[PDB]
């Protein structure tokens, strides 16, 4: 059994569990205000520094927590922020100065010691068990014509590199809010699809070996190419009755679309095509570049494969049973057991309606309350 | 319920018009010399669960028997006990289901089921309530739900 094949009711059932456990695994809104409030500090601590580069230091969010597209990890407690702060006065400055400023700068304040682990793209507050914060420090690039966010990062091993992070992520600001066109049946859903095929992912990490778990494919060179098949859905106006086949004509176009230029792959950016997001796709030291376009496309696979497995069970201990290995143990467990206890609160208030002809008991006519035994 | 004793138990053709109202049936035979009731048919717990063939017998003084027929249900029991088990028929096969509580251990003198209510508002949704419990006894091997008293005697027979 095939998931194109499906009626309507079984497919956007399978697509309403995702959602459920995509809202389930997600950052909650007073963590949002903490995690806020938190970074704003550590930019007012910035903001009071006594030397000349570190003078009119602002933060601003960058990474998943600006898109809204933030997933608990798996076996981890803890979230992960990442955050820009840019420096005017530090363009003159090599990255050297910068990197010894901002490090005396947190080390002046002294939680922020007995908080603290370090990382190479940046520092890192690490916290007690609740989330992580990550900054990485840039100049601005002077004489380019540009849409907007002209800026260089530190890098460790180029000491300058260059990336592009607001107007690409209003570019993903500005194609998520556009609805597609639907059929008529007799955060956004650009947000949502990448967010599951993440999910997918770490599931797909407990049965694969120690260098496919290397070369597992990194997030946002998933998030820029379904943001590259959302552009040619809305360019040709069709039309979708399920909400299911928007993951999966989406996931198709995913390999069509990465597009390869004089036998160099170029995934890059539509305000400032410099820079590669697959340039960890691009090298060929052990033939890792191979490596890394096989195993995305192994997880295209499974990532059809396992949807025409959920469409082949019968049972409802079966259903269950398939949507454990897309999940894990532990969160498929939470999804299950608000289903009996909205189920035992159907009969306690009479909600619970059975129609003789379809046959199925329908959870919002009342059945007698103790019915076993 | 506090209801009026002037309803008396009613007989065979009140309930024989009714079954044909909801759902659909296969056969609904009277046999026995206008005794016994007999009805079959198709009954699906939810969306993506399996196919059942339940079947109800009835004759006036006794409570109604209802018994899955297809499938035999020890297979997909992995043989091990089945509860909330009756003793069984010796005239047609299949695993006996129970749905009430009797009139010996109720305190008010009113069944779970009773003679006034007829027969499919209420027994084939407890069949289907039994079955939406049945298949979510695995994955976890507990019976969650409703459940019996823990009676340290009382066979309840
Ligand atoms: N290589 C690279 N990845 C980035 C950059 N900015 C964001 N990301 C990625 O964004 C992806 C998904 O977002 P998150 O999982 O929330 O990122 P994160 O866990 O907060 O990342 P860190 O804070 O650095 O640990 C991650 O895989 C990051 O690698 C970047 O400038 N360079």
């Amino acid at each position: 059994t095939t998931a194109r094949n499906l009626p309507s009711g079984k497919k956007q059932r399978i697509a309403d569990l995702l959602s459920q456990i995509i809202e389930t695994l997600d950052l909650t809104k007073t963590q949002y205000a903490n995690i806020e409030s938190a970074y704003n500090g550590v930019g007012t601590f910035l903001s009071e520094g006594d030397d000349p580069l570190l003078q009119d230091a602002v933060i601003y969010p960058q990474g998943s927590v600006r898109l809204n597209t933030t997933v608990k990890p798996k076996n981890e407690e803890q979230y992960d922020i990442d955050l820009i702060c840019y420096l005017p006065h530090a363009t003159q400055a090599d990255y050297t100065g910068v990197i010894s400023a901002i490090r005396q700068r947190l080390e002046s304040h002294k939680t922020y010691k007995t908080l603290l682990s370090e990382l190479p793209r940046g520092f890192r507050i690490n916290y007690a068990g609740d989330y992580h914060l990550d900054i990485t420090p840039g100049r601005d690039h002077t004489g380019t014509a540009h849409p907007g966010q002209p800026l260089w990062v530190v890098d460790a091993q180029t000491a300058w590199k260059e990336s592009n992070p607001s107007g690409y992520a209003e570019w993903f600001e500005s194609s998520a809010s556009v609805q597609p066109l639907r059929t008529i049946l007799v955060k956004k859903l650009l947000n949502h699809i990448v967010q599951i095929l993440k999910r997918h992912r770490d599931e797909w990490a407990a049965e694969q070996d120690e260098v496919r778990q290397r070369c597992r494919p990194i997030s946002v060179i998933i998030t820029t190419l379904a943001c590259h098949a959302y552009n040619h859905i809305i360019a040709d106006r069709r039309a979708y009755d399920n909400d299911l086949d928007i993951l999966l004509d989406v996931l198709e176009l995913m390999p069509d679309f990465i597009v390869s230029t004089q036998g160099a792959i170029h995934v890059n950016n539509p305000h400032m095509p410099e820079e590669n997001f697959a340039e960890k796709w691009n090298r060929s030291e052990q033939d890792e570049g191979p490596q890394r376009s096989e195993a995305f496309y192994q997880w295209h696979a499974a990532a059809q494969a396992t949807f025409n497995t959920i469409a082949a069970s019968v049972g409802e201990d079966n259903l269950f049973l398939s949507l454990e290995d897309s999940f894990g143990k532990t969160p498929v467990d939470v999804v299950r057991q608000r289903l009996m206890e909205h189920m035992q609160s159907a009969r306690e208030q009479g909600s619970l309606h059975l129609d003789k002809k379809t046959g199925g008991l329908i959870a919002t006519a009342g059945v007698p309350k103790n019915t076993f035994y | 319920v506090v209801i009026r004793h002037h309803c008396k138990p009613l007989t065979i053709a009140q309930q024989y018009r009714a079954l044909k109202a909801g759902g659909p049936y296969e056969r609904l035979r009277i046999i026995h010399h206008d005794r016994t009731l007999l009805w079959e048919g198709w009954l699906q717990p939810s969306l993506f669960s399996r196919r059942y063939k339940v079947a109800v017998r009835y004759s006036l003084g006794t409570p109604p028997i209802c018994v899955v027929t297809e499938p035999d249900l020890f297979a997909l029991a992995g043989t091990r006990a089945i509860p909330h088990l009756y003793p069984a028929d010796k005239h047609i096969p299949g695993a006996r289901l129970c749905l009430f509580l009797p009139r010996s251990q109720a305190d008010d003198g009113l069944s779970e089921w009773r003679a006034q209510l007829k027969i499919s508002d209420t027994l084939i949704p407890w069949a289907s309530l039994w079955l939406f419990y049945f298949e979510q006894w695995l994955h976890t091997g507990h019976w969650e739900g409703g459940g019996k008293h823990p009676r340290p005697s009382e066979v309840k027979n």
